[PDB]
């Protein structure tokens, strides 16, 4: 039935795609431990062959960083898997996802999830 | 020698498995984190672990990953913000209610060294103003159940989370060497604070009132829409004229007829309406 190993969380920081030498600003729709999902830009130039980095610039001190690949494009929105991602990084995404999830259970499912995903 | 190649190990592990990628110079920020696991697990070294971990599994590799993404918090962060509470804001909610019990709130205290920061900050300004807080000050601190929460209830610190932001002066004063590398707070800044597992996301009516507020980067983890209900809620915890902390970087900008901004020399707080 539920196909999704890791919960989504609206959430609206300021986000950017990049590519190369090539960057967009893009509307974040939402985050979960293991990617994002975006609007499409205006200019969308992308290479969904190869790989992209996101940043989440969520406060002056805050930046989430991740490589990130699309999995899929529909209706004006790209969605990305999360490939790797510093530790620092890794870090506020576990934090934002254990504030907004507010059950241990549910977190550390979705970390068993994260570890054995390339089982 | 053989130290250090376990570390590359792990830091393989990290990259093959969750995506994570360490980076160098961060040998003794995986053996802090890491510690208390390895003790509760019966594992000696970092390459002990690494074996471990691919051939038993069982819970262990989350535990791993669990461990080594909690982010550490800072001893008295910024400074500046628990001398203001020392040299106005005290003195101010004192000044105004007789001496009256005062309440804090240590919102999502994470591992503990704020609420312990504020507990100092009392000890130091009653040190300097016998008999002015007739029934003393409580502090209720609050994160998410877990690793963190349990830390910060034992009030135990290694150390890399003593070597910075923590004077040789408050060193001495509030803590006792537990063993080598290991220091605990005393009874006496232990005992005003207490910690409640409860969430940002959840109710706050059974909190009670408080006198001031800290709520320090932690709303930059929720939409705007979340972190805009987060403010109202706290609002509702909040004697009038009390006040909210929230971080140096972090602006309210916001519920201009629930929360009136304040310039205090260093810094901004809250004053709630
Ligand atoms: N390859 C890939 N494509 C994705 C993914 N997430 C969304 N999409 C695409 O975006 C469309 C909208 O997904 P939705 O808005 O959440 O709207 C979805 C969602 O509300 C719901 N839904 C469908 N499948 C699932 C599921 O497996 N788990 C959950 N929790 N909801 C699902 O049905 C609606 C329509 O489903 P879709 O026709 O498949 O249409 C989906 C799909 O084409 C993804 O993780 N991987
Ligand atoms: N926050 C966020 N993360 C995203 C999004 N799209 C992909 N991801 C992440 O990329 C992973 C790969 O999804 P997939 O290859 O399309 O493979 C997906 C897909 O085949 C399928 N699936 C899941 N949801 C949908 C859906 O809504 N519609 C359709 N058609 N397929 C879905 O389940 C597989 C695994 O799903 P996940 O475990 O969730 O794992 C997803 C998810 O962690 C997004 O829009 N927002």
């Amino acid at each position: 039935d539920e196909r999704r190993r890791f919960h989504r969380i609206a959430f609206d920081a300021d986000s950017e795609i990049l590519q190369g030498e090539r960057r967009w600003e893009v509307l974040l729709h939402d985050v979960s431990l293991h990617g994002i999902l975006v609007g499409q830009p205006q200019d969308w130039n992308g290479d969904p062959q190869r790989p992209f980095e996101a940043r989440l610039y969520l406060g002056l001190d805050v930046l989430i960083r991740m490589e990130i690949s699309l999995a899929w494009a529909r209706d004006g929105l790209l969605g990305f898997e999360c490939q790797h991602i510093d530790l620092d990084s890794i870090s506020h995404l576990r934090r934002l996802v254990e504030l907004n999830l507010g059950d241990e259970e549910l977190l550390e499912r979705e970390l068993a999830l994260l570890v054995s995903a390339h089982d | 020698s053989a130290a250090n190649a376990d570390f590359e190990l792990f830091r393989v592990f990290l990259e093959k498995t969750c995506g994570i990628v360490l980076g160098s110079n961060k040998q003794y920020l995986v053996s802090s984190r890491l510690n208390k696991l390895m003790e509760q697990q019966g594992i000696k070294s970092l390459g002990e672990l690494v074996q471990r971990i691919q051939t038993q599994r069982g819970g262990l590799r989350e535990m791993v990953v669990d461990a080594m993404t909690t982010n550490e918090t800072l001893w008295f962060r910024d400074t500046y913000p628990f001398e203001v509470l020392k040299q106005r804001v005290l003195p101010e909610l004192i000044k105004a209610n007789g001496g009256q019990r005062l309440r804090i709130w240590s919102a999502a205290c994470s591992s503990g060294q704020e609420p312990y920061s504020l507990s100092m900050a009392i000890d130091e300004f009653e040190k300097t103003n016998l008999g002015q807080l007739k029934a003393g000050v409580q502090i209720v601190a609050t994160d998410l159940s877990g690793s963190m929460l349990t830390a910060a209830k034992a009030g135990e610190y290694d150390t890399l989370a003593m070597g910075r932001g923590l004077s040789p002066e408050r060193l001495q004063r509030y803590f006792d060497a537990k063993g080598p590398g290991r220091w605990a707070v005393k009874p006496a800044i232990r005992s005003r604070v207490e910690f409640r597992a409860l969430n940002l996301l959840d109710s706050y009516a059974s909190l009670g009132k408080f006198d001031m507020v800290f709520c320090r980067n932690v709303l930059i983890y929720f939409s705007a829409e979340v972190k805009r209900d987060i403010l109202l809620r706290i609002h509702g915890t909040l004697k009038p004229g009390g006040y909210l902390f929230l971080g140096a970087s972090e602006a309210l900008n916001n519920l201009p007829d629930h929360y009136q901004m304040v310039q205090c020399s260093p810094g901004i707080i809250y004053r709630a309406k």
